[PDB]
């Protein structure tokens, strides 16, 4: 509720949910016609939604044997900001797997450099 | 009854073509118009929790959109339009809302009164 | 056989049916654009084996009817010019074809029936304009037929769903009666 | 007289007095009775003298002008814009 | 060729999709 | 099992099965769009699988009235050989109905001659 967690927190939560729900309807198209059929506006939201999917995921500190690398704790204020940045399109230049199994948004930037060389 | 009856039909005309919105920038101009009116009327039906509206406030916000003032307005900023539009009419035109409520209807005087508000509000908003 | 499997399949084929019906109106709107621009193109282009098609499929017996050169990526797919059909063919595209370098294309008649120097580029432009008007209207019918096939498929599965729904109710009911008796 | 670009058609089988045309070698003003010739155009203006005496001014970048054995002319350019 | 000349004249007058595949 | 029936017998049996499962997977797209909307790889498997389907059928001696045809008894070696050739692509030019209700592979060729 905006009057509990804050209006900033609430709007990011609904924003993340909105683009993922809209992506689900877009997933129904790329299943039959493919990626080539989508508009420039469409593949912009798809890439953002796919990056948000992965940024929701994090390595657990009790799951060392499953994911390979150690787990980490992410503060709330850094969580709101992270997804907020992706929704604005601040990381449309970063690769997709940079958001997979990382901590805060700063780790996603560091991983993007590590995929090149 | 006045603004609802028009809205009921326009939303029904929308649902018969709404399932084809993913290509909604490639169809005929006639269907694109039905898509536009549909999405704008839907955005009008969205409401926040614990804040129910009086009937005269409801008919005034629906009046915009059902008369086509939101058609050339970005879908995302329809809610931001509504909240500002409602706040303005509550502050400046208590007599208008008070007249729709007391008479229980939309008089031609109240219809013209609302028309001058929305037209001038639109131009300021869309600038 | 399970309700869950039928419910999933229903939504799967309904998704196909909605997409194919969404492309019937698209190919009706694009054809209207193509015929509007064919009138000034027919009066423009009047005065070696060249095959004219497109990259975009799902248009029925158009690529199969037409039987280095070869405009349209789907014509080289049997045994070259690429990236056509996605956007309407301009004169510049017909120029590039003539720049790199007795002609086969589909001539527009209506929505059902078809047939299979500076002047040389004009013939390429004439074929390109005629081909996309033919490609779009044939796609209109192809996806109309596919939207009919998917709807017949839904109808058959809906009858299965109703049989399975009845079957599950009775099975639950017997398990309760028996457990009581 | 037929005058058309790939975009739009200006004249459809006139019915016109004379047409000034830019050609690789200077310019040619094609009258109703002109010799059968095939010519290629250059960047220059086309002046159309209407049958009622009036004038029409367009610009041509390139193309071809074809006058047949009979009294028929087909002018076609890649682009023709006003003004 | 005249085609190359014609397209150059086209570029200048506008101031007022297909890709090459070679095996 | 290759250890019991032979390595050639087993491989052909599993080849026949692979292409029929591949054909069964496409069944949906074939019914919606059509065989003509398939790739050149898929169209080739579909034509061969449809010929394999029909060559699996056989006129029975007990069904000498139900069909009016002659009963056919086909040896094992000739059964293996028959399907092996269709899988390798030796009868791709021949029509489908030639493989429908025949004995050995030789009759599929002889049936195709009458339709020429």
């Amino acid at each position: 509720d905006p009057n509990i967690v804050g209006s900033e927190h609430y709007d990011v939560a609904r924003g993340v949910q909105k683009i993922l729900q809209d992506y689900k309807s877009l997933q129904d198209i790329i299943a039959i016609l493919g990626m080539d059929e989508l508009s420039e506006e469409d593949k912009l939201t798809v890439s953002r939604a796919r990056k948000i999917q992965r940024f929701l995921s994090q390595p657990f500190q009790v799951a060392e044997v499953f994911t390979g690398h150690l787990g980490k704790l992410v503060p709330l204020k850094e969580t709101i900001k992270g997804f907020q940045q992706i929704l604005a399109g601040e990381y449309d230049h970063l690769p997709e797997q940079a958001f997979y199994m990382v901590g805060p948004i700063e780790e996603a930037v560091a991983k993007a450099d590590k995929l090149a060389e | 009854k006045q603004v609802a009856g028009t809205m009921k039909l326009e939303l029904a005309q929308y649902r018969e073509v709404a399932a084809f919105a993913q290509f909604g920038s490639d169809l005929d101009a006639a269907t694109q118009q039905l898509l536009s009116r549909g999405v704008r009327l839907t955005e009008l039906l969205k409401q926040g929790q614990y804040s129910p509206m009086a009937i005269e406030e409801q008919v005034a916000v629906i009046y915009a959109g059902v008369r086509g003032y939101l058609d050339k307005l970005e879908p995302s900023k329809i809610t931001k339009f509504e909240n500002a539009f409602l706040s303005h009419v509550i502050s400046q035109h208590q007599a208008l809302l008070g007249k729709i409520r007391t008479d229980g209807k939309i008089s031609e005087e109240s219809d013209a009164k609302l028309k001058e508000i929305v037209t001038n509000f639109l131009a300021g908003f869309e600038a | 056989a399970t309700l869950k499997d039928i419910t999933r399949r229903l939504k799967s084929i309904k998704n196909i049916q909605k997409i194919t019906k969404s492309m019937k109106m698209v190919a009706a709107a694009k054809y209207a654009r193509a015929e509007r621009e064919l009138k000034p193109a027919r009066v423009y282009g009047v005065g070696l084996i060249i095959g004219v098609s497109s990259d975009r499929g799902l248009c029925g017996a158009i690529h199969s009817s037409v039987a280095i050169i070869g405009v349209g990526d789907k014509i080289r797919s049997i045994l070259t010019f690429k990236e056509v059909g996605r956007r309407p063919p301009t004169f510049g595209d017909a120029s590039v074809i003539a720049l790199e370098l007795s002609i086969i294309f589909n001539r527009f008649r209506s929505v059902i029936s078809y047939k299979t120097e500076y002047s040389l580029a004009n013939i390429i432009y004439y074929s390109l304009k005629e081909s996309t008007t033919s490609e779009q209207s044939a796609r209109m019918t192809a996806m109309d037929n596919a939207s009919k096939n998917a709807s017949e498929m839904i109808d058959k599965l809906t009858l299965t769903f109703n049989r399975t729904r009845q079957a599950v109710i009775t099975k639950e009911l017997i398990e309760i009666i028996s457990g009581a008796a | 007289f037929t005058f058309a670009s790939p975009t739009q058609v200006f004249f459809n089988s006139a019915n016109v007095r004379q047409v000034d045309v830019p050609t690789q070698t200077g310019a040619f003003g094609i009258l109703a009775a002109h010799v059968p010739t095939l010519q290629v155009l250059r960047p220059g203006l086309v002046v159309v003298h209407a049958e009622d005496g009036t004038t029409s001014k367009y610009f041509v970048s390139s193309g071809s002008v074809t006058v047949n054995a009979d009294s028929s002319v087909q002018l076609l350019a890649e682009e023709a814009v006003t003004l | 060729s005249y085609i190359r000349y014609s397209q150059i004249c086209a570029k200048a007058v506008r101031d007022a999709t297909i890709k090459i595949v070679k095996v």
